[PDB]
């Protein structure tokens, strides 16, 4: 489909023994935002201090623009590995008609 | 008016260079430094070592 | 010549057919005067009907002129108080447009120099912008010295 | 700021039916006719029923050669007062008047009555256009999309729309009651009970 | 090319094609280059005298 | 802005249909002569009622030599006043009129008959061609495709129609109560209870 | 934190619509343009029923040479007195004065009328600003997306607007039933029936 | 299908990475109308003045017709890229009875 | 009605503020006029300053009118020597300078009209030339045989 | 100073080049008159040419004139008769057609304004119509003495 | 009588001769100086150089 109007909400990544990556997410000629992770969760002891981390779990990040005007780009210079499995999307749908 | 969302179930396909309403959903369109396995998913390339 | 006006002295009572040669944007863009009298447009009691299907196009009054040698003058006017193009954004910009806006504005300015030769025109021979074969009139009786002697004056 | 012009009312037309907004009018290559005469035509049933701002008071009318009256191309009504003239009974028929109890359509003298014209649209007031703007555009949007949820929203939108042009009418030509018929010159002072007890 | 009337205002340049024409085909030039050119890219061009 | 012509209420009738508009209506290829039938079917329909401006009073109605009350192609109905025939009553059929109460064909005299006829287009006045149109459009549309919600919007729209043209006829045509019926001359003053108290 | 601005409205109405912030105002590359001819016709449907911040009262208007009455480019609305002047009734149309009564577009005398100003964005007051704000978003995203349960969330954000507004408007004015018409100048004293009793 | 009636409301273009192109739509015995497209969106900063312009999105028009009486066609002259890649109308759908 | 022009007989000595009702782009495009001496546009020692804060808006002097009966004419002239907006390649095209633009030329074009029948026009009761009851002045001495008279030429 | 014009009364015969302030877009809008006689522009048979290699620039004939305080006039006029620049669909936007439009809707604008001033304009000492003390000529017998008097009638 | 819409998936299967009510919807009815490729669609072909 092309015509229905299909508005991004929120884009979400779900990885595994990922110690660093990050997001960054350009609109239509609006400025590019970043939004970095890095694995060590504050109040979690499981990592000690000194130590790399390699984590499990989601990430949630709103992109908030049209499925047609936007970039989105996983980005990584670290030396420590980073490995990923799949990502899920939401957004509003609209269908001005009913179909046939 | 329906708030509704889906999923991308796979990441091993690479790169395309068909205009984006002929594609896959799970074509890519720029892969660089990767190496897209089934037993892993995408990962990172390998590092190359000195002889 | 004369761009967009044309003056003709009805020749005979009961004709009503008369042609005209400029070109025009709106068929609401012809204003036909006789002697004095303005004219609506439209179709039915309106005393006035265009048609456009035989070359040159040409008008045709709804009921004949009661005497001969009666003036009957078609002028076109364009939009003055109003653009005939306001860009809104978020369009698509097509050339008939921009071609339209370049029309309006020739068309008024060809209206406006004939406004102005129909007036009172240079007198290239001597300079002084000659009246041509016309009684310039309705000058108030002299207040000053150097005005004018009008006839309610002078007799 | 101006008031709303025939092209803006044009671009909110084929924003409220969904469209892209157009840049021009004259020598368009889109909706614009569709526009226009949908603009034209809700302008024309509004003003055909007589409102403050397009009514004239006691206005004469001359007759021709033949004691006959003719109208103008744009009059929509024309009102006789029954009491001041008790031997003739008229009714517009095309643009002459017809003498319905006499069956004749011609006259002895001239007539003072009071006639409702149909305006340009450059002569309307803003409440005038803003209401025909926003019927025009339900309008079109019912006879050409005829979908639910854009007719339910422009329904919505017009019912506002009434409201406001009706308040906004009455309150700047301040009808009355106790005036009764409004041929009459203002008798009334209207002194209100509200103010003068102290 | 060749050009006619230099050093003025409105100057027009004569094109020599390699091959005779066609005259019943209508013909046109277009700025080719995507940068440091007096014509800029995709500017069309139509004769005024063929 | 004129009143609404006959090409302009073809095109209004095509487009609430829902197809696109026609260039002019003398040799064309399309509906519009469809549309032209339902138009005057529709005001045939409306006209045959009866209304303000298309009845005649006090008219008088002449014999041939035969003795026979002819009518018209395009005469409606005719009514007799009860109380100025008592001996002879009169019902229409076809063109010609029968005295029902003495099964006769003949009459003696010319009658004073009130008659209401059948008016083409152009005599029109704006209020009756607005209704007209709507009501020609929503049956076409009915006849045609054979919707339901879109003849619930035609039936919105034609009730709308309805009281405003109403309204107009009984603004125009200032009916009364207190004056009975019509065929005596008006002896009222309607004179004001609420102004004159001052 | 001072009062909303212009830059702040647009981004409010774009976040709301569900894009994102915007950066600045001149020489953008995104809706704004279209979100600023929203927030500005909307400014202008509200502006144009005559509020307390923008009504002239007493204020006198001066003719031209031509015994005309020629007004400015953004008037909306003048009222004159009936009880001032009895044999003169006017009513607006365009730009200049018709006075339906005596039929004619020159008059004698400068006139003592109410008139009602389009503001800019400038000088409109805190509340009229985000009702405004509030309104022009709703109707802007309806044109552009065409939601119902959005149009639905939006309405209930627009009677609370609405609501806040019109509380507003009636605490700052000191609106009263006792003094009648404003024209006249207060002999009121509203004298208290509540606390001097002891 | 072919008895019941199929009215046609709107015909929409989806293309990608195109420049100029025209469509003439020919109801039954009317007018030919046209519909020009030729990328420059205004007001949008993405292509300045003086360098030509590719797109991407929907171009949408009304046909107002019935089905078995109309011509579409897809023009174009210029001799910068054009390219398609599907199209989808909308219209009425009409059943005097049910379907068995 | 003239398009953008008003021209006042003042009343009383001592008055500064005049209103004025047209429309305009810039500030600087207002010009004043006292008894025939054209009056520079700034503040403080320059005579006169625009308020567009009142509806309508109107022009104040820093100096109140020496004499009543004093002639004031408010005339707008729009830059007839250079466009008002330049464009450049690599700019965003924007509905704001296209606009300006369609405005310039109207706004030039409706004040050559008002000028030219603020000028000696043609009457229309008879299609005849009219001076609007002025007196037509700085005549050389004539000589042909068809140029009008002088009242010098006479005495 | 007008914009677009200028008129030279040799300084003595036999002179072939006059020089000019005002710009232009092409030379083929340039009109040379001379002694109310209009002169094509060209080489060999024509009378004069344009030359554009110097500062400021110069036009010069093809043969001197026979007499001195011979009358020359040259005066720009730009195409009314069809626009300069049109557009087509399909091809890249360029600021030079945009320019190009705005200043020749500019120059048409000057040259209508000068041929007003040099043909009737308001003297700024009075208010009155002024005539900068030329010769008129051309004038029908006043029919009604509403006219000016001319000395056919008077003598 | 419901508006509703369905769309046409492809432009590349070509020019049929059938009569309208037997082809597919997706066929076409007139092509001239299209190459209709699966890899971007319908595009404007290619031209014609000279040596």
């Amino acid at each position: 489909l092309a015509n229905p109007r299909l508005q991004l909400r929120t884009w979400s990544i779900v990885f595994d023994e990922t110690s660093n990556f990050s997001m960054k997410i350009t609109p239509g000629q609006r400025d590019e935002l970043t939004y970095p992770f890095n694995g060590y969760k504050i109040g979690s002891g499981q990592f000690p201090i000194g130590t790399p981390s390699l984590a499990t779990g989601r990430f949630r990040v709103p992109v908030m623009a049209q499925n047609i005007e936007t970039k989105i780009v996983l980005f990584s210079d670290s030396p420590l590995p980073c490995r990923v499995q799949s990502a899920e999307w939401e957004g509003w749908y609209q269908e001005r008609a009913r179909r046939l | 008016m329906p708030l509704i969302s889906s999923s991308i179930p796979n990441l091993i396909n690479g790169v395309s260079q068909q205009p984006a309403a002929l594609r896959l959903a799970s074509q890519a369109e720029e892969v660089i430094n990767c190496m897209p396995s089934p037993v892993e998913g995408l990962k990172k390339r390998p590092p190359m070592q000195h002889i | 010549m004369a761009f967009a006006q044309r003056i003709i002295t009805s020749n005979s009572a009961g004709d009503q057919e008369f042609t005209f040669t400029f070109d025009y944007i709106k068929e609401e863009h012809i204003k036909v005067f006789v002697n004095f009298v303005e004219k609506a447009q439209g179709t039915g009691s309106n005393e006035f009907q265009v048609i456009t299907n035989t070359t040159p196009k040409k008008i045709s009054l709804n009921t004949g002129l009661s005497a001969d040698n009666t003036r009957v003058e078609i002028r076109r006017v364009s939009s003055l108080s109003t653009p005939l193009v306001d860009f809104a954004d978020g369009s698509t910009l097509t050339a008939a447009d921009l071609d339209t806006a370049e029309k309006q504005s020739l068309f008024i300015d060809q209206e406006l120099d004939d406004a102005l030769k129909q007036g009172i025109s240079i007198d290239t021979s001597t300079g002084v912008p000659t009246l041509n074969s016309q009684r310039l009139s309705n000058v108030s009786d002299p207040v000053n010295a150097q005005d004018a002697v009008t006839k309610a004056y002078l007799e | 700021a101006a008031r709303t012009s025939f092209l803006d009312a044009v671009n909110r037309v084929l924003q409220m039916l969904g469209e892209a907004p157009v840049n021009s009018l004259q020598g368009q290559f889109g909706l614009a006719k569709q526009a226009e005469v949908a603009l034209n035509d809700v302008s024309r049933t509004i003003q055909t029923e007589g409102w403050s701002f397009n009514t004239d008071l006691e206005k004469k009318l001359e007759r021709n050669s033949s004691n006959e009256i003719e109208l103008s191309s744009n009059v929509s009504r024309v009102v006789v007062d029954n009491l001041e003239y008790p031997d003739i009974d008229v009714v517009q028929r095309g643009d002459k008047l017809y003498d319905r109890k006499n069956n004749r359509y011609t006259f002895d003298e001239d007539l003072i009555v009071d006639m409702t014209t149909i305006l340009e649209w450059d002569l309307l007031p803003e409440h005038a256009r803003q209401y025909i703007t926003i019927k025009a555009g339900r309008q079109l949007q019912e006879a050409i999309i005829g979908s639910a949820e854009l007719t339910k929203l422009n329904l919505t939108q017009e019912v506002e729309a009434r409201s406001a042009f009706l308040e906004e009418e009455t309150t700047k030509s301040e009808h009355s009651m106790l005036r009764g018929h409004l041929n009459r010159t203002s008798p009334v002072n209207t002194y209100i009970p509200s103010r003068t007890l102290e | 090319t060749s050009l006619i009337n230099s050093g003025a205002l409105g100057v027009q340049t004569v094109i020599t094609l390699p091959y005779p024409m066609s005259g019943t085909g209508t013909m046109a030039v277009v700025g080719r280059f995507a940068s440091n050119n007096t014509i800029a890219h995709g500017q069309v061009i139509k004769a005024t005298a063929e």
